[PDB]
């Protein structure tokens, strides 16, 4: 028995091809804010 | 060994702010 097991990324496999994936999660907190959108800041 | 713990160890539970106010 073993837990482990692999993918096997062949080009010659569409639903069995690699997709990457990006999950982006946003920390809402009431912490100061770092990273912000291009809006421009006024006066 | 022991000793007790009275009141210690409460804090701001977040970063708001909040006065003259039961929370």
């Amino acid at each position: 028995y073993f837990p482990l097991q692999s993918y096997g990324f062949q080009p010659t496999n569409v639903g069995y091809q690699p997709y990457r994936v990006v999950v982006l999660s946003f920390e809402l907190l009431h912490a100061p804010a770092t990273v912000c959108g291009p809006k421009k800041s006024t006066n | 060994a022991y000793t007790n713990s009275f009141t210690r160890g409460v804090y701001y539970p977040d970063k708001v702010f909040r006065s003259s106010v039961l929370h």
